[PDB]
């Protein structure tokens, strides 16, 4: 067949969000609140193109907007966030429910210094709409032309010409 | 009298207390002073292997926070 095209290693260099999973899980509700638009443009491009090579730049925007999400935490509320993700980080299942007062301190300092409202129960699971400028893929599966169907039956049904025509049976 | 059965019950209770306290102290020792990560589900395993990558020292439990980003 053909050669599969791959992007170069410079096309894959972006500054990584090099924080732990409890750090990501601690700020995840405010992350889904504040980093909505580039994340949803990326996941729309990712379910529509069905190809990650066509989804690099939007992904870079994700990694552009996540870092600016954490810098904006690090400039303002580094200590209550640190006290919060440490308590998230203790738990083996990483329970939100074991960590409600540290969550309250982090949410208080974030609403005071950044004005961010934490999403409620049922908001980040909504199907939202995304206004992009990229065109709709007319053939995301790269499917070739389908075979033409067999001709259907038409014409009025006539009797059998002289019956069964089986050796001597005249009907 | 009836308190003569209590030394054997206390010895058997220490023998039942040893495995739980043992596995609690060992899980705190081997995991950076914290609980062992429970990975029943593949998302938990993905986050745990991503922690092992982002720690830089090949350990999932070495946590990196805001100080790791600029
Ligand atoms: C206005 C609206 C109202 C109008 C009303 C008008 C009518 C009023 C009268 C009402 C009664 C109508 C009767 C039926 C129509 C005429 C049937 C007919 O003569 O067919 C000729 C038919 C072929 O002749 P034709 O010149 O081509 O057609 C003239 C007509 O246009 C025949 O028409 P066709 O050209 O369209 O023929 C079609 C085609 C013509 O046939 C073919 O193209 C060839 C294929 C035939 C089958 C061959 C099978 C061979 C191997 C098996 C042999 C079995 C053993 C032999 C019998 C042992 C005893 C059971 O038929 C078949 O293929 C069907 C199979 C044959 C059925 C015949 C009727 C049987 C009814 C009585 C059953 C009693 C036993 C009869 C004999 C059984 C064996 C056939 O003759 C035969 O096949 C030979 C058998 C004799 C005919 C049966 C006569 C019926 C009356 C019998 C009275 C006596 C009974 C005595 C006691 C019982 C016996 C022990
Ligand atoms: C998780 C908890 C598990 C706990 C398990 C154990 C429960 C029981 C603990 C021990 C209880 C006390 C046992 C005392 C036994 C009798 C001691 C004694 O005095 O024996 C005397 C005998 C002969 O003495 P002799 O010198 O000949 O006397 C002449 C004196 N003019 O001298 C002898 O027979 C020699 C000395 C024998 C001493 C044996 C002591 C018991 C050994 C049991 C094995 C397990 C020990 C504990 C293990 C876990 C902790 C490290």
């Amino acid at each position: 067949p053909g050669i599969v095209e791959l992007p170069s290693l410079e096309d894959l260099k972006v500054q990584e969000v090099k924080v732990s999973s409890s750090v990501l899980k601690a700020a995840a509700h405010h992350y889904g609140a504040q980093c909505d638009k580039p994340n949803k443009e990326f996941m729309l491009c990712r379910w529509e193109e069905k190809d990650p090579r066509r989804c690099l730049e939007e992904g870079k925007l994700v990694n552009q907007c996540a870092l600016e999400f954490f810098r904006q935490i690090k400039r303002h509320c580094a200590e209550p966030f640190t006290e919060y993700w440490t308590c998230i980080d203790y738990s083996g299942l990483q329970l939100f429910r074991r960590c409600r007062k540290e969550q309250a301190q982090f949410d208080k300092c974030v609403l005071d210094k950044l004005g961010w409202v934490r999403p409620d129960l049922g908001e980040l699971s909504k199907v939202t709409k995304v206004k992009t400028d990229r065109p709709l893929p007319e053939n995301p599966y790269h499917s070739r032309a389908r075979p033409e169907p067999n001709p259907e039956v038409e014409g009025d049904l006539k009797p059998a010409r002289h019956g069964s025509r089986l050796f001597f049976w005249t009907m | 009298m009836w308190f003569e059965v209590l030394p054997g019950i206390a010895v058997m209770g220490v023998c039942l207390f040893i495995p739980g306290m043992a596995t609690a102290r060992i899980h705190r020792f081997s995991n950076g002073g914290r609980e062992k990560r429970v990975a029943h589900y593949s998302y938990q395993w993905y986050l745990m292997e991503r922690d092992r990558r982002v720690s830089g020292v090949n350990r999932y439990y070495v946590s990196k926070g805001l100080e790791n980003i600029d």
